[PDB]
Formats: structure tokens, C-alpha cells, sequence
């Protein structure tokens, strides 16, 4: 395996962040990459063995450490907006030799100005209108989670209490509907008769990730403890 | 005598589609499922029948699932020896409940309609009904052509596919990333004046849901090949 | 698995190239990436199933096809210098989800002006001089393959007939010693007494890859049929 | 009375090293292997002994391999109860022939020299010999300090490590990516005037071969702690 931690982080500018990566494969090398929307998977720092850490394509701003053979940790001393990206750690074979690397889950890090911008989302269910297009249906149900920040959310669908994966069409990525607001929308298409069975339940649950236990909230307003939101509805008679 | 001709702003513009047009072309360029004297063998969801039809062209599948607008239509052909023709797809082709987004399996395909009874539907002396197709590029008849077929009662789909395939090669109706035409509707006109057209351009957006498009054939609309008139209409962004 | 082919290609500008990728894992998705020195691993085109191919970060110039579920092939219609890079194909899980992708070996493609520039390399063995530095030895042996083009080479070391991997220090990548010349150098360090045993053999073999069987050589000069070069030496008395 | 002091252009410049200096710092900042009354237990290649020494600090290893300049020196301590001290490394730490570039194994480390006999080498009443270390930053004595040790006969290595560790913290001798100093040699001077210095800055280049550097301790040079003078010399790119 190749674990990662934290798996989501909201840090403020000027703060020092640290992301760890463990590797139960006994590999020599470890790599600290950062995938950026628009750009690709880029190499920041890597190491050929415990007690060595070479600069990769983009080292600037980051330090790294290979204190043990199992651990490699990328350090952000003066976290800035610029480091807002998704960090992938890879264990395994040699640099530039992807066929032998074992990637980690990925850490989503957003370095914002002030933590009072983190807002959980609103989630709603809608029905489109076939009459609006010449083509068919345009998706049975519409889940629209919006007005959230930062995008550390995972949308899901649950019919009759089970998470489905068939007929769902969640947007590839959250769209910044404003400088400090994100919009997301999945579309679950079912059989009309199914949507017309009043006994059938439909749940669009969005996972929000915000201020972690280690993040001290500035005294003055209630702190976003929120985790999992959802919009539900049932079948509308046929 | 049924569907009103398309208003200019009712039709799709290819320049409003910022995706890989070649996903539209995949459907038409020498791509289809063909069957003769095949019986339904299973059913996933009411309105859909499953047939044992192998991929003669490239051994990709051995099963085909055609969905019809209603169970009434499914139940109709359930035990009827038929013929099968139409463009099949893969992304979003599920036969079982335990199949997540993105057809993970292999050996099976999907489609809509394209069924016609086999009994006496084929020409008395083994002939091929020719269907004339007139082309209008920018309100000007530029070219015309015929499309053969061994059936008295074909599906508009079959003709539309066959119609378009021809154009992909001759007029480059769909390029891999774009198309020379801005719009294009294939008007169907039967003997009784009944008219029904279809839109060849992908709905404006940055995606092309092949399974969503192919539903234009969900009804299984069939037409008398020996008397039907087909008019392919096209337009170009300038003239 | 996830094979690739060709695994090395010298094509001229204006030519159409095609690289295939097979996947015996029965995955839905397939991706066509290109790793570039200085830049990262970038996504060109990908596909969610047979008969679909979406544009990735950098689609320009490339076409792709997903004719079967097992195959995805990137097409370079008007190969140009710009496409000189290393193509990685990945099967597996979702876009941007590296933890589930299975990378392929990689295809090295160089799109040069005219095939008469492809030159096999010269390979030599040397001994550095400890007296040149205040530190120790500075590597027992020096292999220096130079004057080659394009860089489709793989250096190796063979002591007494066996390929060794211990004590070898081959440069990370070939250096362009000129616009149409590449230099490479590995350093195998052994025990002095070992280097002094006249019975011990040392072989520095470089693998050169050039004009493939499908490349028609312009009539006028001998065609580089060369494949594997090597420089050998034995132990120098103690 | 042996090694001539370094000519200004004989020493290394940190600004000529375009790598991660923090690989140099790893060696000195609170990093070493320590042993007391340990017997050699194996041998890989003649000039090297292997000892059963566990990583008390962070359970990283349980074996240590120290290489000496010649088998004569190895064979010497082979069956001698000794003490072990010195900075150990990992990248390029091979114990077996079947170990490729990049120490793939775990539970073992490497090093050079650092051996001293244990017999009567430790102070009569359990005292710690203090060793004064004078610092010259740009030809000016700026600071001085002592470094304790439970041995009459220590290794210059031990003192150098201990010497440098102190500086990493007080003078930031080695930062993670750079260093405030341009050059730095630690001059050793014994009772008999014998002089031997070492260079703290990484050889100009874009790499730091930790295993290559640590060989400065291959000989196992030992010194009388009670009478030896150590002078750390440094320089800064300006003044």
C-alpha cells in the first residue's frame, strides 16, 4: 500500500503544513507530486533511500524528508495560495518510470486567506424538463450542491438505501461559481416507472470536508462542524 | 403531415459543441449491428430485449441489447423471429444491476429499436429496395443517392445510419474533431405525407452521450421502403 | 498488463505515427499521456469505453481511437518536432485517480528533420584520477558513450559475464552534447583488488535503437543497422 | 606537521553545489551510530566488518557495516571488543552481492571507520574528556566550545561529527537547501604538531553522494582526546 495523510486540508497562508506518506511495499524510492487542474502531475521532491531527498521538477517552497524507509514527508513552510493543489505520493520504482510506481490516494490541500470562507454546501433535488430539448429526457433527477468552499466534497446517490453507480452522471469536477463558491451536480437516471413508485427512495448525499480537529476556529462565530449533507425525495405516482 | 419542419434555431450547431465530434462519427461510419432471423433470448428491464448476436466485424460482443420505448413494444417482439439493425454503443451499456457507470464488462453491446418482423418482410424474389436520398447543402440540392435494403418494412434508423455512413465518406459529414457543416436534419417523408426528421449535429455542450443520442430510435419507427422519400438537409457556417 | 508499441520510434516531420496500447486487465478507461523533460506527465486523450475518446489536457495534434476495449491508440497525423517526447499509456481507474491506473512501459518518439542524423554511439572505458580531488576515488571505471542521436539507448555493466547493478552510477539522462549529439556516462565502482585481478572482465554495453524495419533509408549512404555496442577491458595487475 | 593547510581554491564552495544541501546536514544533525563493547559478527568484503547494533534512536536497523581502508585494518578488529561511533548512511548500503543500486533492504546501515579498542580506552574514574573547538568565521575567532567524550582515544570522525552537530544548531552550518557559509574545513592538530583537516562543504556539482563523502573516515584515524586541538574554520561569500 501507500497511504497518505492528511487526506484533506484547509490551511491559511503563512502556515506550515506537513503531509505524510507511508509505504508498506519496502520500496527504495518515494515521490512527492502535485497534480494541478490545467497542468499535469508534477514531481516536487523524491528520494532513493532513507536519509536522502533530491529536488524534482518543482522543489520551490517545499522541503521533504525521508527519515525512515517507510516514510517520506513533504513540508510546506510558508503555505501560500500557490500551493493549492492535490498532492500525490508514489512509492516504487525509478523516477520517470511510472510502470513501477505505486500511487497514493491523494491529499487535497487548499491554502486560503482566512478560514471564515469555508462554507458547507446547499444540496437540492430537481427534475429537468424533456420539453426543453429535442432529444430525450435530459436525466431523471438532478442533485445540485452549491455555495460551498473549498471543494473538499464527494457526491453520492442512494436508491432505496443502497449506493448506486449505474445511471449516475456526476460532473467531473466542482465548478467555481464565484471566487469563494463552488457548484456541483450529479444526475441519476432511472426507469420512469421506478421514479413513479412512491415506495422508492432517492438520496443524494454530499460529503463535505472542512475544518479538521486541529484547526482552531477564530472566536466570533459558530464553527462549521458539518460533515455529511443530503437531499432526499421519494417516487412521484405514475 | 405530423412533425413540423425544424425552425433554424431549433436545430443544433456543431460550433456549439466543443467536444470530440469523432464520437458522433463512430456511430455512423461503417458501424452497426446486423441480424436476420434472431429470437429474443433474455430481458434486463421490461422495455428491453437481449439477443444472441455475435460481432461478425470484430468479435467484440456476442450479445446485443435493444431498448424500446415501452414494455408493450418489448413484450411484442419477445417471442417474434425478427431482423435487427442499428448503431450500437458501449459506454453506459449495462445488462445487470451490479454494473457501475462505464460498461465494465465485455462481450455485449447496446442499442435502441431497429427490430422488424422477419416474416414476409423480405422481398419476394430476393431483391433490394432502393431508397433515394436527396441532399440539400445550404438550401440547394447538391447531390442525391440511393441506399439498398432487403426489406419491405425497414426502420428509419437503418436508413438514417445508411444515409449518414454514405455522407461521412462523401461529404465528411463528421470529421474526427469537427464537421464542415453547422447543422443537418434528415427529413423522413412517407407515402401518406407523414413527416419526421432527426438531427445529425450533437447538442451544444462539451460532451456527447452516445447512449443519450441513440434514443432517437427508441420507438422502433418502421417505414415502407418502396415508397418513402428521405431528404438530408445540411448547412454550412457561411454559405 | 498494459503493453505498448512501438517502444522506440524515429519518425520524420510530416509523417503519420501510430502508437498502440493493449490492456489485459479488462479496464474501462485507457489514457494517452506524454511525459516531457522539464514538464510533467500530461494527459492528451482518454476513453471511458470502446467507441469513445475524450480530449484530455493536451489533445492538439493527436487523434486517438478506442476501437476495442483492449486497445486505445494515439494518432499523430502530421508528426512534428513538437511531439518529440515519451508516451505513457495507462489503463485502469478514473481520470486524475492515479492510485488505480496501470501504466505502460513507455514509448520514446523523436520526430527529426531527416533520418540521416541518426548515429550510433562511440563507447569508451576510462579510469578517473583520485589525485584530481580531495575526496576519494571518483569512481573506479568510466563508460562514455557519445556522439549519438537520437537518445534511444540503454547503458549496462557486465562483470565477468554477469550484469551487475551494485556499484553502478549511470547518469540519470543523456545530455545533448550538441544539437545532434548525445552524451551518456555510467560509473561502475569495484574493489581495487577486484579491478586489479587480470582475470576479471568488465563490459559496458550500450543498447542503441534507431531505424526500425519499417523505416526506408534514403538511397545514397549505408543504413545504420547497428543495435548493441560495448567497450570491454580486463583487470590491471595489482 | 603532516597535511598542509588548504589553499583557498582547494576548498569547496557551497555556491558551486546546486543540490539539496540538507543531504549533508542529515549526516551531522543529531545523527550517528553509537556502540560500546561490541564484537564484529560478520564480513561482506575483506575491508569491512559487520556489527550487531540496533537503532536505539528510531528502530531503523539492527546491523551496522563499517568499512576500513584495508583488510589489514579489518582483520585487526575482527575479534576485538570495541566501541563504534560515526555517521551512518543508507543510499548505496549493500551487504550482499545480490543487492542492486539503491539499498533495497531494511534493518541495516553503513559507515566507515569509527572503531576504537574498548580495553582501558575509557577514563579511569568514568570522566568525559572535554575537547575545545575554536571557531574562525572569515579569519576571525568568533566562538569556541568543548565537546565531551568518554574516551582517551577517540576518532577525529567522532569529534568532527560532534563538532558539526553543534554548529548546525548554533551557526546553521548546513541549512536544508543551502548554508550561510561558502567554505569550511575542520583542522585537527594533535600533541606532536601533526595536522589533518577535513572539508565540510559538498563538492561542487548537482549531487551529494553521502557514501562517497563519508569515506573521509575510511582510515579509522584516532586521536588522544586529552591533548588534541581542533579548529573549525569557516568563510562567508562576502565577509
Amino acid at each position: 500500500a501507500v497511504t497518505q495523510s492528511p487526506r484533506n486540508k484547509v490551511a491559511v497562508t503563512g502556515g506550515k503544513v506537513t503531509l505524510s506518506c507511508q509505504q508498506t511495499n519496502n520500496h527504495n524510492n518515494m515521490y512527492w507530486y502535485r497534480q494541478d487542474t490545467g497542468h499535469g502531475l508534477r514531481l516536487i521532491h523524491y528520494s532513493y533511500g532513507a536519509g536522502s531527498t533530491e529536488k524534482g521538477d518543482i522543489p520551490d517552497g517545499y522541503k521533504a524528508s525521508r527519515p525512515s524507509q517507510e516514510q517520506f514527508s513533504l513540508i510546506l513552510e510558508l503555505a501560500t495560495p500557490s500551493q493549492t493543489s492535490v498532492y500525490f505520493c508514489a512509492s516504487g520504482g525509478g523516477r520517470g518510470s511510472y510502470a513501477e510506481q505505486f500511487f497514493g490516494p491523494g491529499t487535497r490541500l487548499t491554502v486560503l486567506e482566512d478560514l471564515r470562507q469555508v462554507t458547507p454546501p446547499k444540496v437540492s433535488l430537481f427534475e429537468p424538463s424533456k420539453a426543453e430539448i429535442a432529444n430525450k429526457q435530459k436525466a431523471t433527477l438532478v442533485c445540485l450542491a452549491r455555495g460551498f468552499f473549498p471543494d473538499h466534497v464527494e457526491l453520492s446517490w442512494w436508491v432505496n438505501g443502497k449506493e448506486v453507480h449505474s445511471g449516475v452522471s456526476t460532473d467531473p469536477q466542482a465548478y467555481k461559481e464565484s471566487n469563494y463558491s463552488y457548484c456541483l451536480s450529479s444526475r441519476l437516471r432511472v426507469s420512469a416507472t421506478f421514479w413513479h413508485n412512491p415506495r422508492n427512495h432517492f438520496r443524494c448525499q454530499v460529503q463535505f470536508h472542512g475544518l479538521s480537529e486541529e484547526d482552531k476556529w477564530p472566536e466570533g462565530s459558530p464553527k462549521p462542524v458539518t460533515q455529511n449533507i443530503s437531499a432526499e425525495a421519494w417516487g412521484r405516482a405514475d | 403531415e405530423s412533425q413540423p419542419d425544424p425552425m433554424p434555431d431549433d436545430l443544433h450547431k456543431s460550433s456549439e459543441f466543443t467536444g470530440t465530434m469523432g464520437n458522433m462519427k463512430y456511430l455512423y461510419d461503417d458501424h452497426y449491428v446486423s441480424a436476420t432471423k434472431v429470437k429474443s433470448v433474455d430481458k434486463f428491464l421490461a422495455h428491453d430485449l437481449i439477443y444472441n448476436i455475435n460481432d461478425k466485424k470484430l468479435n467484440n460482443y456476442d450479445k446485443v441489447k435493444t431498448e424500446l420505448l415501452n414494455e408493450d413494444l418489448a413484450n411484442k417482439y419477445k417471442d417474434e423471429v425478427v431482423d435487427v439493425y442499428g448503431s450500437n454503443y458501449y459506454v453506459n451499456c449495462y445488462f445487470s444491476s451490479k454494473d457501475n457507470v462505464g460498461k465494465v464488462t465485455s462481450g455485449k453491446t447496446c442499442m435502441y429499436g431497429g427490430i422488424t418482423k422477419h416474416e414476409g418482410n423480405h422481398f419476394d424474389n430476393g431483391n433490394l429496395q432502393n431508397v433515394l436520398i436527396r441532399v440539400y447543402e445550404n438550401k440547394r440540392n447538391t447531390i442525391s443517392f440511393e441506399v439498398q435494403t432487403d426489406k419491405k418494412s425497414v426502420t428509419a434508423q437503418e436508413l438514417d445510419i445508411k444515409a449518414r455512413n454514405f455522407l461521412i465518406n462523401k461529404k465528411n459529414l463528421y470529421e474526427f474533431n469537427s464537421s464542415p457543416y453547422e447543422t443537418g436534419y434528415i427529413k423522413f417523408i412517407e407515402s401518406n405525407g407523414n413527416t419526421f426528421w432527426y438531427d445529425m449535429m450533437p447538442a451544444p455542450g462539451d460532451k456527447f452521450d452516445q447512449s443519450k443520442y441513440l434514443m432517437i430510435y427508441k420507438d422502433n419507427k418502421m417505414v415502407d421502403s418502396k415508397s418513402v422519400k428521405i431528404e438530408v438537409h445540411l448547412t454550412t457556417k457561411n454559405g
